[PDB]
């Protein structure tokens, strides 16, 4: 059956091999377009801003930017003295993509992604992500500035929107499979990193952004999403609380669910870390204190019955 | 209805049959002379089997009386045209058709 | 401002059958709408912008009616006039519980009622009572004693521009209905506010105008996304209604009205239409909303008073909004192609026709056949096209005033070089007025071109005058063989002019002529082609 | 007085004596619009100063060139009779037209003949389904790099010009002369703008380039040329120059585009010559594995190797497909940019397209290999009966209409590759095309066969019926009253497939059933939703129980309404009975049982519908 066996070979030759870790091109291909009224890769990244100002009710898989988006994402005591010039390093990439005005590009397509949950989303997210990184705080006052010289608005409506949706874990779902976490993982380290090197002005102004139309806080909306995904990890704790023994799937996905909350819960804990007051008040008379008593429940029982086998306590661990 | 007229001489013998492959110049305009066609624009001449009905029906009785060689403007009648339908983005309905044909060479 | 539920306060949308009074609850699209906007107005007229008060009195406005929200025995809680809202009946106020439960502040006074934060339960304060609601997407809303815990209203505030948008809603129909009464007065009554109204339409219409091209693309999205939100918020309010009875009302006329408006009344139909261009520039809604109007709009196409303003209309109408051109038919672009044979060559017609054409992306196909059979069979309308071959004439050098002849025997004809067949009149012609300039004489050109012209053989041979081609019959019956010799004859005074093919007669021909001119021999030629001038070497006698 | 064109160039007299024997030499032309109401008569080259009719007339192109619509020929065949071929040609040799009207007869040049056959070869030209032939052997990713060559095969269907008879499908040209024109065309442009002379020939650089440009790229993106005028292009442009030319902000989109199908085309070598030594590789395994389903999994055992001495052969082979366009391409792009801050997005969204596929042609690769499939030498003529249809399926996507849709999903039902080849099919993307189609229709009749080919579509195979399956949630938010039975069709069969349905898509069924209190599309969605549950044998669970929590709220003496539909239509019996049926798939969960019995309380409807016998 050659013409099987070939297309086969298409499949298994695809399948491997082909994947070579040939995106160590990207980086350069930076550079390539750093070089030298503008520049290249500032031609690019005004271009994609100039897509993302556009009217379009929901943008259109622009697969341009999610390879670009992508591109730039992947193009960011002797070990103390080379962590220093690998830091630097990062940074001087970071800013690379900063003085061509990334950041506000990152702003403004997951300003005009709105509430979907695109994959070109998560693209954004990705490349803000690789501009932040270690918490620049070139780039979040450059985007705090973004966002008071511009009120979008729409901004905090696309991430609380496509938070609404995001990815839980859910009960049945697991049931029926039994015969997508990386984007939240990405949203709330994007939201932590918002805020890392102690921010309060930017901290506060997700707790209302004043010069906006409609305030609308993240906080709370944040620990909602902590909420209801203590309340799948609970529902999924009695799927397995009869069960004793875990089925893998029951300790892979459900490691990812950790994944999760440990991310929130590191974005919480990001929003609160200086002594914001404002933004403790805030998340303190939220419905917050509901969820780490039911992450207390999970915490009591999980923590107790993970621990009863050898091969749970990896999971137990994390 | 329709109506040949000579306009240059052919060798006066070689008339149109069934089942010849008519080889013909030829340009088509409007009473009005819009032209609408004209084979010469192509370069290309044009070939059509006789009485195999491919054709429009004053073309298809007309060029028979045409000889080899000979130029002939067929004024054909629209009923033996396009009809009262009319040749659609072309041919207006009712509109009587003005040949100058030139009936190359019958194959 | 909006008074969100948790969805958000409103009244019935334009032209409804409640007469626009009972207020409801309502989710959707309303939330963007300017319906949902309510102004909040403190009895004080001094220090009303003081921060908003818990349980202060106030009367509550909507907007675009420009209507105060009142408890009202007639039909329980209802939105209503000014003029009838005394404050006993419409006295309302915000207030943190449903407990039950004074000093005036001249100053900005205490801050309180945050926008989206501060939940305020509404009361009418001269009743006691409650704004609740009843348990489609109507929640219709009355006053009641109880009411129970999720009825709280938590604020937020509407943006200036539409807030500006709106109360311009109100200024707006309030102008023009009045103007549509007074219309009325005199529909029936042969024999009105007018440049109140005109600077009403120059400045929705400067309110609409699309951001120039020139504006850096930022400011230029947002203000276009200005725009179409405005756009929207006059669509909702059924402004396009108020514009398109309007323009029904005036195209009634081509002048009742007594003659010191008839004067503005040009100006106001078209001023109209620009107005109404201006709401179907971008936004498609409303380009929907013409998609069952379409008709009228090509019989407004068809009026040509205001003119070409109702083409521009009917342009926006088509170049967004795929709706439209599905319904399209025969009689709309008949009559669009009918009003390009009624003006004559406006660019934007055919603009107009190829945005029929072509959907943004998709074809329609019927739509083009259409266009089709409309337009290009005839000929007659746009300017059609030919790649024509040069005719070129020479004479010889001296002219004729007795009686005169001459030959001119053929030397070398090509029938079809190139796709024409090529040119070889020949024949008298007057010097005064004859100019054969050689690109383009009327017609596709050539000789016979004038009634000065005075000509025979090519194609059959016969002859040309004025430019008809009259068929004289020929004993050879032929063109103008390369063998052939063609030959001429004419009298002086008597008007007299025959031909002959290689020596034998070609009947009569043509008589009359001015002796204005002084006739001279022409031979028209074109292509490679050469012929003899036999003045007299003659070969015939 | 009026002024007017003297002519550009004129009639040579040749004239003596004797007889005075004047003369001519040759043949001379107006490209002559008239104004036929005025019956005046006018060379269009004149035309560039009475310029409201220029306007006019530019536009009247631009209707032409619009009506003749994209995708449409039966229009296109009238605008031979209008605008006159051989009016193309002489509008394309002279180089004195006003460039509005230039560049309009070059866009009717490319509408009313050439572009409905780029749009059949284009989306084709994105296809990679290359023949086993012998021919497809001999390809070598190397010369014993310089695109453009002759071998590049595939299958890409041939372009059909109905030759523009009037006497009584797409209007023709003669493909090799213009060819040879446009070339010409852009020889005469690189020189003359190479010693920049400036008459611009259309007033400006951009009307002495784009439309040409446009032309060939056009012509090009069509496959003719043959190798030598294509190095004829590439030497034009590289040279290894048009390419080296200072420009506008518009012929840069065209050498864009150009260069485009320059670095598309060596993905269509590059991709089949790597098929080809699947067949050259493969064709030597097999023999070793007979020397000694699954056999996909020992297929990537074969692949697991670079972590049996034929392994070696393909440490090679991957290092030729690590690849000098790959030069001037990265460094024209970087220097447009570098040099002019060039507005015009579109053209930037070229460069930078241009550029990632530059900088990441292995990634290319690896997103162009799904859509290839290579096929055997003997079938291929089928699917050169199979592709054509697609194409006119895919020019009903931009739009009877109606018949043409039928006839051609007919065909592709009756070719035997649609059986043999599945995997090409759902590979082709043609059954999206088809809903596309299908969605299109619904906002008659022709939605029908398209459903038969949907559900026989997923007849064929389960695996490209989890490829239908993923559009449910499209299909049935598309299913306002058939699209339904499709779902249906593509849920029937497996069972994972059913477990992997979302409950949003059957509350979506049934809040359809919500909104048939007042019929037989209850009945429809109760069927969907009998696929849904029944599945083969025992009912799942899973679903089961989620349609009854979803059926306890929506599908509203009912028993008594039974015996009504008796007295007398009956499809509202035939809804109470897809309804009972729908609950008699159903049986923790021991409790909806219960919730069933409540609805035995049939009993006396098995007496009555045996009594109306």
């Amino acid at each position: 059956p050659t013409h099987r066996a070939c297309n086969m070979f298409l499949e298994s030759y695809k399948a491997a091999w082909i994947l070579t870790e040939d995106h160590s091109f990207e980086d350069r291909m930076i550079d390539d377009l750093s070089k030298a009224k503008p520049d290249p890769l500032h031609q690019l990244v005004l271009h994609f801003s100039r897509t993302a100002l556009t009217e379009k009710s929901k943008l259109d898989e622009d697969y341009l930017y999610m390879a670009y988006a992508d591109i730039m994402a992947k193009s960011c005591e002797v070990s103390f003295e080379e962590k220093e010039m690998e830091k630097q390093r990062l940074l001087y990439q970071q800013s690379r993509l900063h003085t061509r005005g990334a950041a506000e590009m990152v702003l403004q397509m997951i300003s005009a992604c709105k509430g979907e949950t695109g994959a070109m989303v998560s693209s954004t997210l990705k490349l803000g992500i690789s501009i932040l990184n270690g918490g620049n705080a070139e780039v979040q006052q450059k985007m705090l500035d973004y966002l008071k010289d511009k009120k979008e608005v729409g901004f905090f409506q696309s991430i609380q929107a496509l938070m609404q949706t995001c990815s839980v874990l859910d009960l049945n779902a697991f049931e029926r499979q039994n015969k997508d976490d990386e984007f939240t993982q990405d949203l709330f380290r994007f939201l932590q990193l918002l805020c890392e090197g102690h921010n309060n002005d930017f901290q506060n102004y997700l707790r209302t952004q004043t010069g906006n139309t409609t305030t609308i806080n993240i906080i709370i909306c944040t620990v909602d999403y902590l909420l209801r995904l203590q309340e799948s990890i609970s529902d999924f704790y009695w799927y397995y609380s009869g069960k004793d023994v875990i089925e893998e799937q029951g300790k892979r996905n459900f490691s990812k669910a950790m994944s999760v909350a440990k991310q929130v819960f590191n974005s919480l804990t990001e929003y609160i870390q200086g002594p914001c007051t404002g933004n403790q008040q805030s998340l303190a008379h939220s419905r917050l204190w509901d969820a780490v008593v039911g992450f207390l429940h999970v915490f009591a029982h999980m923590m107790m019955k993970l621990a009863q086998d050898s091969s749970q306590i990896e999971l137990l661990k994390e | 209805g329709v109506q040949v007229e000579t306009i240059s001489p052919g060798d006066g013998r070689t008339f149109p049959k069934r089942g010849q492959t008519c080889v013909v110049h030829y340009t088509g305009m409007l009473e009005d002379g819009k032209k609408f066609d004209s084979s010469r624009d192509r370069n290309k001449p044009f070939k059509f089997m006789l009485g195999k009905q491919e054709v429009i029906r004053g073309w298809e009785e007309g060029v028979a009386q045409m000889s080899v060689g000979q130029r002939a403007k067929l004024t054909i009648s629209p009923d033996y045209a396009y009809g009262a339908t009319g040749h659609p983005g072309i041919i207006p309905p009712h509109a009587t058709l003005v040949f100058d044909v030139e009936l190359l060479k019958l194959e | 401002l909006r008074l969100f539920h948790g969805e958000c306060l409103t009244i019935s949308a334009a032209d409804s059958d409640d007469q626009r009074r009972l207020v409801y609850y309502e989710g959707g699209a309303v939330c963007t709408h300017a319906r949902s906007l309510w102004r909040l107005e403190p009895l004080r007229i001094s220090w009303s912008g003081s921060h908003l008060r818990w349980g202060q009195p106030l009367r509550i406005r909507h907007v675009t009616t420009g209507r105060y929200l009142a408890l009202t025995e007639d039909q329980g809680l209802v939105v209503v006039d000014a003029c009838k809202a005394h404050t006993k009946a419409t006295s309302f106020c915000f207030r943190v519980s449903k407990e039950k439960l004074k000093r005036d502040v001249e100053g900005m006074g205490p801050p309180e009622i945050k926008y989206g934060e501060s939940l305020c339960f509404v009361q009418h304060v001269a009743s006691g009572l409650w704004l609740t609601y009843a348990a489609v997407l109507k929640k219709k809303a009355i006053l009641h004693q109880e009411g129970h815990m999720d009825d709280a209203l938590f604020l937020t505030r509407c943006q200036q521009e539409e807030s500006q948008a709106a109360r311009m809603i109100h200024s707006t129909a309030g102008l023009y209905n009045q103007f549509i009464k007074g219309l009325d007065s005199f529909s029936g009554k042969p024999r009105l506010p007018i440049e109140a109204v005109i600077l009403s339409l120059q400045d929705l219409i400067g309110y609409f105008e699309p951001p120039s091209e020139e504006l850096q693309h930022e400011e230029k999205q947002s203000k276009l996304r200005s725009l179409r939100n405005r756009q929207s918020l006059f669509q909702e309010e059924g402004m396009l209604s108020l514009v398109l009875n309007c323009i029904d009302r005036l195209n009634v006329y081509t002048t009742y009205a007594g003659e010191e408006a008839a004067e503005s009344w040009k100006e106001i139909v078209n001023l109209l239409y620009e107005l109404l261009a201006s709401l179907i520039r971008g936004n498609r809604a409303n380009c929907a909303l013409f998609s069952t109007n379409l008709d009228w709009v090509v019989s407004k196409l068809d009026r040509l008073e205001a003119s070409s303003g109702i083409l521009e209309v009917l342009y926006c109408v088509l170049i967004e909004s795929p709706e439209v051109l599905n319904i399209i038919q025969e009689n709309h672009i008949k009559s669009i192609i009918s009003l390009l044979d009624k003006h004559g060559r406006n660019h934007k017609v055919l603009d107009v026709l190829c945005s029929l054409c072509v959907c943004n992306g998709v074809a329609v196909r019927s739509n083009q056949d259409l266009i089709t059979e409309n337009l290009l069979p005839g000929r007659e309308l746009l300017l059609q096209t030919n790649l024509i071959n040069y005719v070129t004439s020479i004479r010889p050098n001296i002219f004729v005033g007795g009686k005169w002849y001459f030959e001119v025997m053929v030397d070398e004809v090509v029938p079809f070089l190139t796709a024409q067949a090529t040119h070889l009149r020949v024949g008298w012609a007057l010097t005064e007025g004859y100019s054969p300039y050689p690109g383009g004489g009327e017609g596709w050109g050539g000789n016979g071109v004038g009634d000065d012209l005075y000509s025979y053989g090519f194609d059959g041979l016969h002859l040309w005058t004025g430019h008809v081609a009259r068929p004289v019959t020929s004993p050879g019956q032929h063109l103008l063989a390369p063998e052939d010799v063609v030959s001429c004859c004419l009298d002086l005074s008597v008007p007299s002019i025959s031909f002959r093919i290689n020596g034998c007669p070609v009947q009569g021909v043509f008589e009359a002529f001015n002796l204005d001119g002084l006739f001279f021999p022409v031979v028209s030629f074109s292509a490679g082609v050469k012929v003899r001038f036999l003045l007299g070497e003659f070969k015939f006698l | 007085r009026m002024p007017n064109h003297f002519l550009q160039v004129e009639t040579r007299r040749a004239g003596e004596r004797l007889g005075w024997a004047v003369q001519c030499q040759d043949p001379l032309t107006m490209m002559a619009l008239h104004i036929p109401e005025e019956n005046r008569c006018m060379d269009i080259l004149e035309l560039s100063e009475r310029l409201d009719l220029q306007r006019f007339h530019s536009h009247t192109l631009r209707l032409y060139r619009a009506v003749c619509a994209l995708g449409n020929n039966r229009v296109a065949h009238a605008l031979c009779s209008h605008v006159d071929q051989a009016q193309l040609l002489h509008a394309l040799e002279d180089a004195h037209l006003p460039g509005p009207l230039r560049a309009g007869y070059y866009d009717l040049l490319i509408s009313i003949h050439l572009e409905s056959a780029c749009r059949s070869r284009r989306s084709m030209l994105s296809e990679y389904i290359v023949p086993l032939t012998p021919e497809t052997r001999a390809i070598t990713l190397f010369p014993p790099g310089l695109p453009g060559v002759g071998v590049t095969t595939s299958l890409r269907p041939p372009h059909h010009f109905s030759p523009p008879c009037f006497v009584a499908l797409s209007p023709a040209i003669p493909l090799e002369a213009l060819r040879d024109k446009a070339l010409r065309m852009l020889g005469e442009a690189v020189r003359d703008g190479g010693q920049h002379a400036r008459d611009p020939v259309g007033g400006s650089v951009e009307f002495q380039f784009v439309p040409v440009l446009k032309l060939v790229s056009t012509l090009l993106v069509m496959g003719i040329f043959g190798d030598e005028d294509v190095k004829q292009i590439l030497k034009m442009i590289e040279p290894e120059g048009l390419l080296q030319m200072k420009l506008p902000e518009s012929v840069k989109l065209q050498m864009c585009n150009l260069l485009e199908y320059f670095c598309d085309q060596e993905l269509q070598h590059r991709v089949e010559s790597l098929a080809a030594f699947a067949e050259r590789y493969v064709d030597k395994l097999q023999a070793n594995q007979r020397s000694r389903d699954f056999h996909q999994d020992l297929l990537a055992h074969c692949g697991i190797q670079l972590e049996t001495s034929l392994s070696s052969r393909l440490r090679s082979l991957l290092e030729t497909v690590r690849l000098s366009l790959q030069e001037l391409v990265s460094h024209m792009v970087v220097r447009w940019a570098q040099e002019d801050y060039v507005q015009s997005p579109e053209l930037v969204r070229a460069m930078f397209s241009l550029l990632h596929r530059q900088y990441d042609g292995l990634g290319e690769l690896l997103r162009a290999l799904p859509r290839a499939y290579t096929i055997s030498p003997s079938s291929v003529e089928d699917t050169m009966s199979l592709l054509e249809c697609l194409g006119q399926i895919r020019s009903l996507l931009i739009v009877q209409e109606e018949n043409l849709m039928i006839q051609s999903i007919g065909n592709i039902m009756n070719n035997k590759v649609f059986y043999q080849h599945p995997n090409l099919m759902r590979a082709l993307g043609m059954h999206e095309t088809v809903m596309e189609v299908m969605v299109n229709v619904l906002g008659p009749k022709m939605v029908t066969s398209c459903c038969r080919f949907l559900c026989y579509f997923c007849r064929i195979s389960r695996q490209n019926q989890r490829s239908m399956f993923d559009h449910l949630s499209y299909l049935l938010e598309n299913s306002g009253i058939t699209p339904l039975d499709v779902a249906a069709a593509s849920v029937i069969d497996n069972n994972e497939l059913a477990l992997a349905l979302q409950e949003q898509d059957l509350e979506k069924v049934v809040s359809y059933l919500a909104g048939c209190g007042l019929p037989c599309g209850g009945e429809r969605y109760l069927d969907f939703l009998r696929f849904a549950v029944f599945v083969n044998g025992e009912s799942v669970e899973e679903n089961a129980n989620v349609v009854v929590r979803l059926l306890i709220r929506k599908p509203e003496g009912l028993l008594a309404a039974i015996e009504e539909a008796i007295r007398i239509g009956h499809a509202i019996m035939s809804f109470y009975a897809a309804l009972i049926d729908l609950l008699g798939r159903c049986a923790e969960a021991l409790r909806i049982r219960a919730i069933l019995r409540s609805l035995l309380d049939d009993l006396v409807g098995i007496i009555s519908l045996p009594l109306q016998i």
